[PDB]
Parts: structure tokens; sequence; C-alpha cells
């Protein structure tokens, strides 16, 4: 029947936004993932590089994008609102050093980013925005951060976090992958966290998608000190990661 | 239940419906061709409304912009909404020609068109447009590019691209030939014969090719170099 | 364009009530010498950091405030909260009285409901402070009521949990032996017995400053 | 539908429904004395758990000599207070004087009235019993309604259980009031509205002008009102 | 769940792919009377059928001016296009006053069709109902013309609406007119479209068919009231 | 069924919300204007079947200008405001340009107000002057349509007047034969008798280029001639 | 802008049979100095037609920029050969920018000079925007207009700015012939230019000299 | 607020319904004075002066007694009361009646005019001066439509009172007889009670009331002649 689910700022009877609730189910219907995970003083960001459902240039397309130097972030759902909402990121990002100065931190960009999705929430002006993405970054206490958001709002954060639609399938991956690694040896850091995270995070990719992993078909980006750049890594160094499992 | 009225309403399934129609809009239009070539990029445009008028010029009804000397701009379906977009390609080009001084590079033109055009999506208001745009180029040290912008985004970088009433067809004529090392003056007679399989004898395909050595500027369809068409193989 | 109803009551406030119904619950307990306030912090897994996810924030120096409902409007809230404490504190120079503040922001909830093409906010709020009259704890109704209350709870099932408060409180209580009352009324309520640093408490701690309790801090209490 | 769109029998749809969404409030009550203006309130108790000894929400202030009784959604009640506040002061900032209440309600009715006549906009489900003394015409006591047809009056019982509380001031009420006589007239009304017999005193709360050239304006803790439930056991000033 | 709810409203879009609100005003320029114009190698003639409503009212003007060397001929609602002849008025006009050459024909009207893509995307303005025919000559006489969504299409002749199916077979086994030179066998020709293409045994031309030509040494000449039926108005 | 909103067309290409107000002009009073080679002549009802009226306030035949008199029909609460808003226009004109607006000049703005796209104006005009070249008189509608016509009724009895003229009409008539014309064709459409009060003729001549209303002495004189 | 701090020289304008001749030196002075000696002043502004400067070299890019971009908007649209902007209107445009400009007070100080080919009876139907025999015409296809920081706007068949209109003009207005040589031409040029070298405090050597012809527009550069 | 299908507007029909549940209003012109009447119910022992509900004025020679919405003449009288001394503030001059009902005329036109706004559901009746020394009563609805008369009445049962007025009306009366007229309009409230009908005398540009004490000597003789 005709449910309350017309508009997007009205409630429904037992109290939900179905408007909200469609959107989260966008991102799910676009069958992309992405895994992010932060370890000591790293964090990193896998793609999937794939077309949200013959000629196509498979290097340019891609699900992450760099808001600034320092800050990278992925992108998931729609690939006409996950573009627009990079450029509410660059242009707020970029807009923080203008009117401070310093350079925009991790956590305050994903809240900054949350505050104009809730004036879209509560008004009727347009459309929610179908996507969601995990904010990489360091800051300024030398410390890895990563965030996650919703099409809601929501500024949660994760030491590793699965976005795509394969959530509901993963949490029961990640927290071993994570205990492989926490509870286990943890002998020293000796700034070889790419082949002690990054490696225990394209295993945690191969875990979720049945696939071989193909090289040509991932990408993936560090923002670790020392290099503090939200490089992409190199197709000859991913192939050479892939290998690592045996 | 009917909720693909508005475009700021989300399908229950997921899906955003109000804006795939839009596919089955531009599916429907005459269709628009592309690709690249190792001495430039050779473009095309087939306008198949030749059952209804009759009366117009020859060469009237073009449907190949260009926004400078060296990135072309075709449409696919309704061709008033394309218009529009068009001045805001031209009027994007000359913002950044104030504030820059120089040409507008297509990674930057693309990414700033798309966003046009996924902007009237968003509005409860305003209708979505009805037009897939395909911008292409050609630089002088590397090689061409090729970017096709339909409804709802998804800026995509192609090779050769077809978008309009048969591009589940043209599309398995193009991967059969290797186009990207061939050349512009042999490929524009292998386009015409690609018409001919899907309908009448007609010149009513107006296209130019963007480099042919011949500055690297947007040139014209060069009608002398049209007329000896391989009509028989 | 939240309008009437031929009962005489609004139906999307009504509908907004149901989501503050359904969500964790949230709890202040005032006493004689300072405010105590607990959330139930569902944790889902452990990839979610306990320092980043909250649900007691800061208003200033001696203002606290708990979310119970929509969790994407635990900021817009507090961002014209603070304004609001900022606002009143340049004009102003002392601190900013808690029914001062209070007042403003159940006007804020207010016009987000006359407002045409808008939606009511979907969380109650619960504010607490020292004041200079004494301490406080108000809540915020999403209708835009406020009131003046001495020990309540608004998350899911609060008609049962305001029931552990209506016998197993007095009116002179210290914080101290008000933290035990107030677990009983999160462990011994519902559902959540592993309440081993999954619980937030913030107080006023006599006059001081507003601190918000570690979870090796709360810990000590969690063993009875 | 909205407020903008009649009816056909000539009446509203907002504003109607309004009128019955206050009387689905606790009740005020309003009288004038010869001494000077007396309120009446109810506390509607959700439970046992509120401060019940500093504030009420049923009796605000407007200015030093104007204060009302309100009665209907407590939230949309604090917009209009918030509203005539800024009245109340605008008036001394124009003309360096005290407002005159029926330049008030003027005032504050026509903030109501052009909310059901545009903007598309719900009305203020709010009624309230405002009055104050004044040096043109002596103690006054108005009336508001969502509509904004106010009216001057002598003794109102808006809120729950109207017509029957109005009928006890149709004969009990008399043209000469003193102050302590006036509080225990207006007693009795407000406790058999509720069907009760005796107030439980952690319940209503009044409130009375009586300008001693100053405008005194007192409101009443829970041990002064104990000599006023006190007074109507002895003297009871029933029902009838 | 069909054919009523994609009907009213100039936003949405049919499941089909066709904006059926856009496609009834290309459908209600046809319940106008007829046009045609003829374009030959210097010269152009526009004939205008008006439409006496009654027989003491005045047949209603279709032929318009807009500058010396640009003329309209309307067909469909004159509300709409009342204003789109002042906005091409005051755009052509200022043209000549910014600048001092005459405004380009084809730099008009993609002025013109982008004032119905403006009317076409907002929900409040509704699409400007009306078949423009813009009849012209700066260089090389062009005709160009418009539907409710953005077209231009430089014609050789047309037709509108109301007998257009008999008049537009005429024009298509009549291609010499490029040759025809002569002015006199232009408007004999053009008139003759209207004539083989007019309603069932009613009055062919009595001095109720507007014509205007336009050309090298000509200006946007109205045929006037006695050069028509000496001879025009006469030869059938 | 298309109702809702007011820019909405149809499957047969036509408008919906003007056609609404197509059929509320055809409940006001009758009128009848005749352009004749001298100059225009104006008629019209006086409904002032109530005789508490002052039965000169209401009038059916107000003045754009000194030079342009016109009638009234549908809705007279919005025949006003049109009527307001050419007596400015035209007197802005004045003011701009010194000779007085002609008609076809003013009758093309009078019918832009019609086209707000609030609501289409439910009235229909029958715009009448001597500005130059000669004497014209203008009819239009809601819908925008500007008709130069010779002879036209406008009103609840418009379209027996409409065949009237038809059948009377002739080009060289003066303005004592076209006034005698005015009222035999307002004495066949007429559920009263056609006394000095309920007629309202007024006439613009081509000499002195100006309005003047008859009033109720030189009516009497016209009025039993007995056409 | 206010003061010409940065100016620039005089420029001269001739038309002959084969085409315009303009000229112009590389000096821009700092008011008291040669600071730029290598800058260009003759700018092209289509394929057809260019454009000179003098006064305050800063406040040309204003100019220049609001030109160029013009050019680019009709070639965009370059449908038919006749679409190209003649320049006539170029020359009527630009004194339209300044005569908006003197409405307000800022003037923008320039004395620019607009000439070009006035016609398009020799084939041109392709632009190379980014990089044998002349002809003759008729003296009437070839415009040469004028433009003061005023708004004073003209056409004629000699024009010359600036310092030079005292000293280049007087020479200029008497051995002036029609339908001049192209040797003609420079050597009317050069020795008319030496008498601004001996005379004008702000002048130097370098004269870019630019020809407009039938087939292009092209540059050189003596030294005297 | 659009049309009908027919032509009518359910917009302003409904709001002209809307009038007929109000309190009665008549008035009654006379030669050099124009009293007024209104009959209005109170509660009993409560209520003193009914905050002056009627008989409202707007300059020193203009009052007005409206019908119909109370609260929605505040609104109506304060954009009125401004527009009249506006007018004294750019003419110079006390504004006439026919510029005051001019504009109230006009206020509740823009209001069913535009969109997304309540017309206003009230009819008045403005009785005041003109520039000469005369008196023309109006009378405005809330459709916008607004006509003089020597005697009108709008409320509860109008057509009864109206038509009762319609033939006992004289030319020219007296002060008292001329009361008497306008007392003789207790054809809406029974039992005619002297708590119940108000009226005021306008005369010589000075507006009066009129005590409880002469409403007896005048209201006991209409029972006294109904036999």
């Amino acid at each position: 029947q005709s449910m309350y689910d017309r508009h997007l700022t009205i409630f429904s009877p037992d109290g939900n936004l179905y408007q909200i609730e469609y959107a989260i189910k966008a991102v799910k219907n676009t069958n992309i993932t992405s895994v992010g995970v932060k370890g000591e003083n790293c964090a990193v960001i896998i793609s999937q590089k794939k077309m949200a459902t013959k000629l196509l240039d498979y290097n340019n397309i891609t699900n992450i994008y760099n808001i600034t130097d320092e800050i990278g972030c992925s992108m998931v759902g729609m690939p006409g609102d996950c573009l627009s909402m990079v450029y509410k990121a660059r242009s707020e990002a970029s807009e923080f050093l203008y009117s401070n100065g310093y350079n925009v931190n991790a956590e305050t960009l994903c809240r900054n980013i949350c505050d104009k999705i809730q004036v879209y929430t509560q008004h009727a002006y347009m459309r929610l925005h179908a996507c969601s993405g995990m904010i990489i970054g360091i800051d300024e206490n030398n410390k890895p951060e990563l965030f996650k958001f919703d099409p809601s709002g929501f500024c949660a954060g994760y030491r590793a976090c699965v976005i795509g639609n394969k959530e509901q399938e993963s949490i029961s991956v990640l927290e071993r992958l994570l205990e492989k690694r926490k509870k286990k040896i943890q002998q020293e850091t000796i700034d070889e966290d790419i082949r002690n995270t990054t490696i225990l995070a394209i295993e945690a990719l191969q875990t979720i998608l049945a696939f071989d992993l193909k090289a040509s078909e991932i990408e993936v980006a560090i923002v670790s000190t020392k290099n503090r750049n939200f490089t992409q890594i190199s197709e000859k160094e991913i192939d050479n990661y892939l290998t690592y499992i045996a | 239940a009917g909720y693909d009225l508005s475009v700021s309403t989300f399908s229950p399934d997921g899906r955003l419906y109000q804006v795939e129609y839009i596919y089955k809009s531009i599916n429907n239009n005459n269709t628009a061709l592309c690709l690249e070539c190792k001495d430039g990029i050779i473009c095309c445009c087939i306008n198949s409304n030749m059952d209804k008028n009759k009366m117009i010029k020859k060469n009237s009804y073009n449907r190949i912009y260009h926004v400078n000397n060296n990135i072309i701009i075709t449409y696919s379906g309704f061709d008033g909404d394309a218009r529009n977009i068009i001045d805001r390609a031209r009027s994007e080009a000359n913002t950044y020609y104030y504030n820059f001084h120089t040409n507008i590079p297509l990674h930057i033109l693309v990414n700033r068109i798309s966003l046009y055009i996924h902007a009237y999506t968003l509005y409860w208001h305003m209708r979505p447009f009805a037009a897939s745009i395909i911008i292409s180029s050609f630089n002088e040290k590397d090689k061409g590019d090729i970017y096709c912008i339909e409804p709802n985004g998804a800026c995509y970088k192609y090779s050769g691209i077809v978008i309009g009433k048969n591009k589940e067809m043209f599309k398995t004529e193009i991967e059969k030939k290797d186009y990207k090392d061939i050349n512009v003056r042999d490929a524009i007679e292998d386009i015409y014969k690609f018409i001919l399989t899907s309908n009448n004898l007609q010149n009513l395909v107006n296209f130019s090719w963007i480099c042919k050595e011949s500055s690297y500027e947007f040139q014209n369809i060069h009608e002398e170099i049209l007329t000896p068409a391989l009509n028989k193989a | 364009l939240t309008t009437f109803s031929p009962t005489g009551k609004l139906v999307q406030i009504e509908y907004a009530l149901n989501r503050v119904s359904s969500s964790s619950p949230a709890l202040g307990i005032r006493a004689k010498n300072g405010v105590i306030i607990a959330t139930e912090k569902k944790s889902p897994n452990e990839l979610i950091e306990e320092n980043s996810i909250f649900k007691i924030q800061q208003i200033s120096e001696h203002i606290g405030i708990v979310y119970a409902g929509m969790p994407g409007d635990f900021r817009v809230l507090l961002k014209r909260a603070r304004k609001e404490a900022i606002r009143y504190s340049l004009q102003y120079g002392s601190e900013i009285l808690v029914k001062e503040l209070v007042k403003i922001i159940a006007s804020i909830v207010q016009e987000f409901t006359q407002t045409g093409g808008v939606r009511p906010f979907g969380l109650s709020l619960l504010i607490c402070g020292v004041d200079v009259y004494g301490y406080h704890l108000y809540q915020i109704d999403p209708s835009g009521c406020y009131f003046n209350w001495m020990a309540t709870c608004v998350g899911k099932d609060y008609q049962n949990n305001m029931s552990f408060l209506e016998k197993r409180y007095n009116k002179d209580i210290e914080i101290e032996d008000a933290i035990h009352t107030a677990i009983l009324t999160l462990k011994e309520s519902y559902e959540g017995v592993l309440n081993e640093k999954n619980i937030e408490i913030g107080v006023a701690y006599d006059n001081k400053p507003f601190k918000i309790l570690t979870q090796n801090e709360i810990k000590d209490y969690l063993i009875e | 539908s909205r407020t903008t769109t009649f009816s056909p029998e000539g009446r509203l749809y907002q504003v109607e429904y309004a009128l019955e969404a206050i009387n689905n409030a606790s009740i005020t009550i309003g009288l004038i004395t010869k001494d000077g203006v007396i309120l009446g309130a109810d506390k509607v108790f959700i439970s046992k758990l509120i401060d019940k000894a500093n504030n009420y929400e049923k009796i605000y202030k407007i200015d030093k000599h104007i204060f009302c009784g309100v009665a209907g959604l407590n939230a949309d009640a604090n917009i209009l207070i918030n509203q005539s506040r800024l009245y109340a002061q605008r008036y001394l900032y124009n003309y360096n004087e005290v407002q005159p209440v029926s330049q008030l309600v003027v005032q504050i009715c026509d903030i109501k009235q052009s909310y059901t006549q545009y903007g598309g906009l719900r009305p203020y489900g709010v009624s309230f019993l405002i009055g104050g003394y004044d040096t043109k015409d002596g103690y006054q006591l108005y009336h508001t309604d969502p509509s904004g047809n106010y009216s001057g009056w002598f003794a109102t019982a808006i809120g729950t259980n109207n017509l029957t509380a109005s009928s006890v001031l149709k004969q009990e009420w008399k043209n000469d009031m003193t102050l302590e006589e006036g509080l225990l007239l207006a007693l009795k009304t407000l406790a058999k509205s509720t069907d009760t017999e005796i107030p439980k005193s952690e319940k209503i709360e009044l409130a009375y002008l009586t300008n001693k050239d100053g405008e005194v304006y007192q409101k009443y803790l829970t041990e002064k009102e104990i000599e006023e439930l006190i007074k109507l056991y002895t003297q009871k000033y029933i029902k009838e | 769940m069909y054919r009523n709810l994609y009907d009213t409203d100039n936003i949405i879009y049919s499941p089909e792919g066709r904006l059926y609100q856009v496609e009834y005003a290309s459908e209600a320029i046809k319940q106008g009377t007829c046009a045609v114009a003829i374009k030959s190698k210097d010269y152009v003639v526009v004939s205008g059928l008006k439409k006496c409503i009654s027989k003491l009212s005045f047949p209603q003007e279709k032929i318009f001016k807009i500058d010396d060397y640009i003329g309209i001929s309307m067909s469909g609602i004159t509300s709409d296009a009342k204003v789109l002849t002042k906005f091409m008025q005051n755009e052509c006009l200022s043209h000549k006053f910014l600048y001092n050459e005459n405004i380009n024909i084809e730099s008009l009207v993609r002025s013109v069709a982008d004032k119905y893509q403006k009317n076409t995307q907002k929900s409040s303005k509704r699409a400007f109902g009306v078949g423009l025919m813009i009849a012209a000559y700066h260089n090389e006489p062009c005709i160009f013309e418009t539907r409710p969504n953005g077209s231009y299409f430089e014609y050789d002749a047309l037709s509108f609406g109301a007998r257009s199916h008999a008049s537009k077979t005429y024009l298509e086994k009549n291609l010499h007119l490029f040759e025809e030179c002569s002015l006199e066998e232009l408007i004999l020709h053009c008139l003759k479209a209207l004539k083989c293409s007019l309603s069932s045994e009613s009055e062919l031309t009595i001095s109720n068919t507007a014509l205007a030509v336009v050309g090298k040494n000509h200006p946007w000449q109205e045929i006037s009231s006695l050069q028509l039926e000496e001879y025009l108005s006469k030869v059938k | 069924e298309y109702d809702r909103g007011v820019n909405t067309f149809s499957p047969e290409g036509r408008l919906f919300q003007v056609e609404y107000a197509l059929g509320a002009i055809k409940l006001g009073s009758t009128a009848v204007g005749i352009c004749v080679n001298d100059g225009v002549i104006l008629a019209s009802e006086r409904r002032i079947s109530s005789t508490l009226i002052e039965k000169d306030s209401v009038e059916k035949l107000l003045s754009i200008d000194d030079h342009i008199g016109c009638a009234m029909s549908g809705l007279m609460a919005d025949a006003r405001t049109l009527i307001d808003y050419a007596r400015v226009e035209c007197n802005h004109y004045k003011f701009i340009y010194n000779e007085n607006i002609n008609i076809k000049s003013c009758v093309e703005l009078i019918s832009e107000l019609a086209l707000d796209f609030s609501r289409p104006f439910g009235v229909a005009l029958l715009i009448g002057g001597v500005d130059k070249n000669g004497p014209c008189l203008w009819y239009t509608e809601p819908s925008g349509t500007n008709t130069r016509f010779s002879a036209a009724s406008i009103g609840s009895a418009q379209e027996g007047a409409e065949l009237l003229l038809q059948e009377n009409y002739k080009k060289d008539m003066t303005f004592e034969q076209a006034e005698i014309l005015a009222l035999t064709v307002l004495r066949q459409v007429m559920e009263d008798k056609l006394s000095t009060s309920n007629v309202e003729i007024c006439a613009i001549k081509k000499s002195d280029q100006t309005f003047y209303k008859y009033n109720t002495d030189d009516i009497s004189r016209i009025i039993d001639v007995l056409p | 802008t206010l003061g010409p701090v940065v100016t620039g020289t005089s420029v001269i304008a001739i038309k002959y049979k084969h085409g315009i001749m303009i000229a112009a030196d590389r000096k821009a002075s700092y008011g008291s100095y040669a600071k730029f000696q290598n800058v260009e002043r003759i700018f092209k502004i289509n394929n057809k037609t260019v454009m000179g400067f003098s006064g305050e070299l800063a406040d040309a890019q204003y100019l220049h920029e609001l030109l160029t971009r013009k050019n680019i908007n009709n070639l965009s649209e370059k449908k038919r050969k006749e679409d190209m902007y003649t320049p006539q209107h170029y020359h009527s445009y630009v004194s339209r920018v300044f005569y908006v400009r003197k409405n307000r007070i800022d003037p923008l100080f320039n004395n620019i000079i607009i000439a070009g080919i006035n016609s398009q009876k020799y084939d041109n139907n392709d632009d190379n925007v980014l990089l044998e025999e002349y002809k003759e015409i008729h003296k009437d296809d070839l415009y040469i207009g004028f433009v003061d920081m005023h708004g004073t706007n003209f056409c004629d068949d000699y024009i010359t700015t600036g310092y030079a209109r005292y000293f280049a003009l007087t020479l200029l207005r008497d051995h002036y012939k029609d339908n001049m040589t192209e040797e003609e031409a420079r050597i009317l040029i050069n020795e008319c230019l030496r008498i601004l070298y001996f005379r004008d405090a702000t002048s130097s050597n370098f004269i870019q000299i630019v020809k407009v012809t039938s087939k292009g527009v092209e540059y050189e550069e003596p030294y005297i | 607020t659009v049309f009908s299908p027919d032509g009518h507007l359910l917009q302003v029909e409904h709001a002209l319904e809307a009038v007929k549940k109000g309190g009665c209003a008549v008035a009654i012109k006379s030669s050099n004075f124009a009293v007024l009447a209104v009959e209005k119910k109170n509660i009993p022992k409560l209520q003193n002066p009914k905050t002056t509900e009627k008989l409202i004025k707007l300059d020193e020679h203009n009052c007005l007694a409206f019908a119909g919405l109370n609260a929605d003449a505040r609104v109506l009288v304060n954009k009125t009361r401004l527009e009249c001394q506006r007018y004294y503030l750019n003419m110079d001059e006390p504004a006439p009646v026919d510029y005051i009902a001019k504009y109230v005329a006009k206020v509740q036109q823009k209001f069913t005019h535009r969109g997304g706004v309540r017309p206003f559901g009230i009819a008045t009746l403005i009785a005041g001066f003109k520039n000469n020394k005369e008196i023309c009563i109006y009378q405005t609805e809330p459709s916008g439509i607004y006509a003089a008369w020597k005697a009108q009445a709008i409320g509860k049962n109008a057509k009864i009172v109206q038509e009762f007025l319609e033939k006992n009306y004289q030319e020219n009366m007296e002060q008292k007889d001329c009361i008497f007229l306008a007392l003789k309009a207790i054809f809406e409230v029974v039992e005619l009670s002297s708590k119940n009908v108000e009226v005021a005398l306008l005369t010589e540009k000075d507006l009066t009331f009129i005590e409880e004490q002469e409403i007896n000597s005048m209201v006991e003789l209409i029972d006294q002649e109904r036999t």
C-alpha cells in the first residue's frame, strides 16, 4: 500500500526514515567492496576497480580519491553521487586551510562532511547522496586515523573496516584477521608495516572475494609515517604482495 | 507501488529510478561514435531521421561541437537539453582561461561537466538532463582519450564507444579491428562500411576528425575525403 | 508541514517519540553534590574505537549532554549547542546558565516543527551540569518542551526502567552512592548483563569541571 | 488539508483542531479581584520525579506588571512568551513607559492570526489567560485563542473541563472580592475541576498581582498555599 | 501501472523514455493555421493563412516582423508566440545597438531555442507550445524553425499543422524553387501550395492570406493589400 | 481528468486552467460595442435590482484614459485590477511619449498581464478608442487572444447579440445610426425595459478624440426612437 | 586602477594595398625608467585582425583576456566563413567596454588601436589557433579603428596613438599616399620612429612590426 | 487558489459563505449623517466591554462595522488604519470614504488572486465622508466587489433584514427617525435584548456612540407596534 516513505523528511509510525534506509541499500547494490585497516603508524585502503553495476581503460576506473596530499579517501556506491562527494570534500578540506591555516585533521574532515549530510536530511531540498567511504589519514599526533561514513550521519572510525556490499559477511573475518596480529606474536615495529599490515589486509580481501584477485584489478594506498602522501602503490608491488600468500 | 515519480525518491530495492528511464530515452535517439587511432581521434554521428523530413539542408544538422580548437563534443539524446551543457562547457573553458591563461585540460573539464549534469539530478524541482555526451581530444605527445558522460555522472575513459540506438550492435564491430595502431584516412572508409550494415545510401552522417597531423586541431568533415565512400565492399 | 490531526495532537511528533523509545538507554540522576549521567554503549564489535563514538559530549566547562536518538543528529544539535554557549559567553563574561541554555535549544528544536518542509529532531537530550543555583538535569523532548527532572531515563523501555528510580531513590544521595543505583538501573534493568567497560558515565564531580569517567575508573564501581 | 484552505461550512480545519488540542491540556483559572488579578494552574504529573519545588510551567512572566497563565502545547507556549517579552520590552524602548495589556494582546494575537492566514504553516496550539495592571483602566484579564479572537473577562477556566469550572464562577464570584477571599474562591474551582475534593498541594500553582503602587507580583511557594488549602477545609466554598 | 501517472508534470519521464508533457506541446502547434515558406536562391517568401473567427471579426495577424531582414510567422497559441516575439525583438535590436553589424541568423535562433530550454527543466514554468518559423536573409537566405524542445533545421520549405501533410507532399515533389529566381514565379509557387492544401470547398485567397518577402535588396516588405489580388490572387 | 496543475497541457494540444475561465466570462452583464467609421459606441446593462444601491457607484463602462473607454465582464473584482493596470501604463505612456497610446499597443499589454505564468484573470474586455488611424475596437479574452472586432458582444447574453449584429452592421453607419443599433440589440436580450437607468452608453467621437458618458438626460432622447 | 604605473609607448597603424602595417617597440617603462624592455604590445586577436596598446600595460590584460575569449566563442560557432567577427564588431565592442567603465570612475587607461581586414573574399575557413603571394584590397575592406580611454571611437586610414600623436602623425599626415607598396610602408615607419627615438623620453628600439595581409598575421623584428 | 471546471472559485465562495456565520450588522444613510447598527452577544456577568468588537474607527470621520471573523478584522483594520493615515501624510487631507473602501476592496482582492494565502473571510461596510460634505456608506465583500448603498446589511441571515429595509426606506429622515429604522432591524436576534444591539450616530464629521438609556426608550416601542 501507499506507505510512509514518499518524502525524505517524513517519519514512519514506528519511527524510521525510509529514504535514508533505502539509500544505504543503494550502496549494497553496487556490488563493489573495499577494505580499510589501520595498524601501527599506518593505515591502508584496498579498492576493487570494478564498474558500478569491452574497451574501458582500467587505469581510469577507480574507487580511491585523494582529498588532499595528506588525507585520502575511498568511495563506493553510485558513481554520480560519489564523484560529487569528493568535490564537496576537496572544496571543504582546502577551505579549512584558507580559514584556519593548519591542514585539516582526518577526524574533523569526516565530521564536517556529516554536518552537510545531516542538513540535506532534515530539509527536503535535494536527494540523499547514495555513497559511503573510508576517510584515511594521519594527524599531527603522528597516529594513523581511519573513519567510515554511511549515507546518514556517522563518524564511527575503525581500526579495520569493510565498506561495500559485503559488510554482513566480513566482520566475522576481519575480527579474526585483526586477532591474527594483535593477540598473536606482536614482536616489534621495525617500520615494516607494509609487510605486516598490507599483507594482513590483502589477505582479508581474498577471504571476502572468492576470486583469484588479479593484480590488475586492485589498487591500494598507504598514508604511513615517513611517507605521508597517500601514494597509490604501483602495479609491480601489488603483484609482488599477491605471491606472499604462499 | 509507483516510486519512480520524482528524482529524489529512492526505490525500496535500492536502485535509483526515474534516472534509469533516461537510458531508455537515449536508446531511441540517433547514434554517435568515436574511436582511438594512432594518428588522431575520428568521430562519427549518424542522424537516422530521414523518413520524416527530407527537406533539411545536406550539411545543416550538425551534431559535432567543440569547446575550442582541440576538444570535440557530441550528443546522443534530446538535442535541446544538450545545448545547455555546451553552454556550460564553453563557459567552463572561458572561466578556466581567465583564471589560468591556458587551455583547459581534458581530465579537469570532464570532471566539471559531469558535476553539472549530476547536479540537476539531485534537485526535487529541476528535471534531469537527457543527453549523453562524448568528450574526446588528442594530445601531441600523449595519445588521445575519449571520455563518455552519460546521465547521472559516471565519467569513464574509453578507447572507442558508441551510444544511441544501436549501442549493442556497433560495439561488436569495433573489437574486431585493432584501431589503436592503424590510421585515420583508412578508418573513415571503414566507418562508412559499418553504417551500411545497420539504412540507405544517404549523406546524413556528418563527422570530423580532430587529428590527421593537420596542426592537431579540430577540422571539418572535408567533403572531398568523405565522397570516395567504398559503397560495396 | 507537520500539521495537526483531528484528535488534537501532532502525528509527526508522536512518530518522532517512537524513535527515542527504541534507542540506547540514557539515564541521568541528580544528587545533592553533583549530577550523574549514564548511557548503555551498545558495542557491536571491537572495530569501533570507544574514544571516537561517544554518547557524552561537553558544551562548556560545566555543562554535560547525553544523546538518546538518531546518531546522525548527535552532531548538528551539538554544534548549535556549543555555538549558544559561546554567544552567551561573548556578551556575558560569566558561564552560561543551564536554564538559559536549555531554553535556547528547546527553541531550536521547536522551529524544526512549525517550519514547512522540515523534519523534527529524532532524539531526546539530557542536559546536566553545575550551576550557580544548584545542580540541574533537564530533558528535551522532540516536540520542543523541556522538563526539570530529578532522575529520569529516556531510552528503550523506560516505562519500567523509571520504576527502579521511583522506588530506589532518595532526595539526599551523594554522587558516589548514586553511581551504584544508576548501574543497577542499567545492568539489572534489561539485557546487557556483560557490563565490562561498556557504559559511559559523566559526572558533575562536586562543582569541579565536567569529568568523563574512564573505563578503568568505572571498573572500580563495576565490581558490584 | 493545509491551513490556507477553507471548508464548505465556513470554518477552518487547522485552527479548529487547535481549539480542541487545548481542551486536552491542563486547566488554568483567571480571576479579577478588588486588589489585583490572580491566576491558577494545574501541573500535569507525568511522574513524581520532577523537581516540584522550584519550577512550574503553567504560569510565566511577561513583564514586571504583565503575567500570563498558559494552557495548551507547552512546547509552542515558550515561543509566544519569548515573543511577548520582546513586545513588552520593545514598547518600553519606543515609548519609555509600561505597555498596557490591551495593546499587548493585540500585538500578540496578530502573531497567531498571521499564522492562520498564510505561510502554509501549522497554527499555534496555545491559548492563555494574560492579565496585568495599568494606569489607564486598572486591573484587566484578557484571553486569547489559537485564532486570535481575544476578549476581556473577569474569570475564565480554559484547559480541560472548561464548561464545568466556568459555571462555578457564574455564582460564587462577586463584584467585590478581596485578595484572600478571591484566592479561596479560585482555589475551589481549581480543585473541583479535576473531580477531586482537596488539592494534594504537590499540584496546582497560583499567582497574584495586587499592585501596591509598585506591582509586587509575588508568586507562590508550596508552603504558602498550605495555609490557603487549610482555609478551604473550614470554609468550604463548595461545588454548587 | 501506466497511462495516467507519467502525464501531468514537466519533470517526470515515461518508462519508455519520452517526456510526454513536452510531446503534447509539439502536437499543440498542429491545432493552429497553416503556413509555408519557400527558400529561393536569393529570396524567401512566407505565405501565412489567417483565421477569421467571425464575420464581424477581422483576421488576426500571423506573419510578424522582427528586423529589416528578419521576420517570423507563428503557428500555435498567441499567448506564448507574442512573448517570444518580444524576446526576439529586444535581442536583435540590442545587437544593432551594442554593436553596429546585423545579428547573425543562426546566432539569433540559438538564443530563441535556448528560451525554450529554460522553460523545460523548471517545474513551475511550462513549455512554450508554439511552432516558430524564422525566415531571414543575411548572406544566403536561410529558413529556421523551432519546436517546444530546442531545435534548428535549415529547412528549404515547410508546413504547420492545419493540412501540413497535404502541403508537405506538394513541396516534396516541387524542388525547382531554387532555380525559380523570378520572384513572380516564386510567390505563385508558394501560393499554389496553400491552394492545393486548403480545406474542402473553402474560399481560396480572399485577401486573407498574409504574404511577406525578403531578399538581397528587399527588407521585410509585407506584401501590400493591392499587389496580391491584382494577379497573384487571380491566377487560380 | 487533469486539473491539479495550472500549466498542464492536454493530449489534444490544449490548455486547462485557461479554459476554465472561458466559461466564467459568460456570467456577467451583457455588453455590446460598435466600431463605426466616425467613432466607437459602447453599451451595457445595469443590474441594480436592489433599489437600495446608489446606482452610480456600480459602473460597467470605466475609462482607461480620456481617449480609450472599455467594458467589463466576468469577475468584477478582478476586472478592476486590469483596468487599474491599464490606467497606469496608458498614463505612463503619456509621460514618456507625448502622444496618446495606440490601442494595438495597449491591448497587447492588457493581455500580457493575463499571462501570470496566481491564477488567470477571468475577465473579457471591449477596449475601444480613437487613438490614431481612425477608431478601433478590440476584444480581449483570458487566453490572450486579441482580436480586433468591428462589432462584438460580451456577457451572459452575448450569444443572441452576436447574430443580431451580423444581420444589422453596415459599414456606412454614423453615430446616430449605430446609437439606435446599439440599443435594438439590447432590447432583444433584456429581462427588463430599456429605461433611462439600465442602459449606460458612452461614445468616443473622432472629432474631439475624447470619450463622453451619455448621461440620463441624453439617453432618454435615444431610447424612445423605437427601432 | 589608479595612475599609469607601468606605461607603454605609442604604436602606428597605416594601411596600404597589400594589408595593414603596425609597429611598436618593446619598451615597458615603469614611469621614470625602463624596467621591462622585451614585452609585446601588438596583440593577435584573430586570424584577420590585431590590436595594439599604449597607456598602462597592466590595464591591457583586463582587455586582452576579455577579447581573446570572444574570439574562441565565435570560432566555436563558425558554421560559415562569413560568421567570423569582423573588425567592425571588435572595435565597436571595445568601445562599449570603455563606455561602461566611463560611467563609473575607473577608466582603465589605454588608447587601444584595432586594425584588421573587414572582408571575407579571401579563403581562410580553417583556423590554426595554437601554432603564397599577396593580394590587393580596395582600401574599404581594411578597418583601422581608434579607441580613447574616454571612449572616443572612430576609424580612418592612418592612426597613431599615445605620445607619437604629436610626432608620428605630423610626418605621416602629409607623407601618406594611397596604395603604398610594402617597401614604401616600412620605409615610412622606419623614418618615422627615428624621430620618436630622440624626442620621446619613454621609447626604445626593437620595433615589433606586424603585418596583416590576406594570408595571415606575420611578425618581424628589426632594430633600426 | 484556482478555478472550478464550470467557472466559479471554490476558495472565494467558501470564504463568502464563511461570513454568513457571524453577527449581523446594518447601516443606513441619511441627509447629513449615517447611523450604524450591529447586534452582538456576550456571556452574562463576564466580558465587560467586548473590547469594542464592532464599530471600529479609522479616522475622525470614517466608522467601520465589520461582520464575520472577529479575529480577521484586526489585520484588516490595522492594514486600513495605516493606509488611512498614510493617505493623510501624502495628500494632506483626511482620507475620504471613497478611498478607504477602494483600499479595503483592493486588500481582499490582493489575497484571493495570489497563491498560498487564505482569503479574508470578512465582509465589511464603511460609512464616512467624501471630499465634499457628503456621506456614502460603502460595503465590501470577501470576493473584492464593493458598491455604495443607501442602506445595507451583512451577517447571519442578511437577506431577510435587507429585504425589510428595502420597503420602508424613506429618502431623508430625522436623527431619531433614522435610528428607529435601524432599530427596526432586530429581525435577527430574538426578544430584542438591549444588551445585544449597539448603535452609533456618525454626524457632523465626528463619530459618537449611543447610550443604552435612550436605547430602552426606543427598543421598547417596537413591541407595542406589532399589534
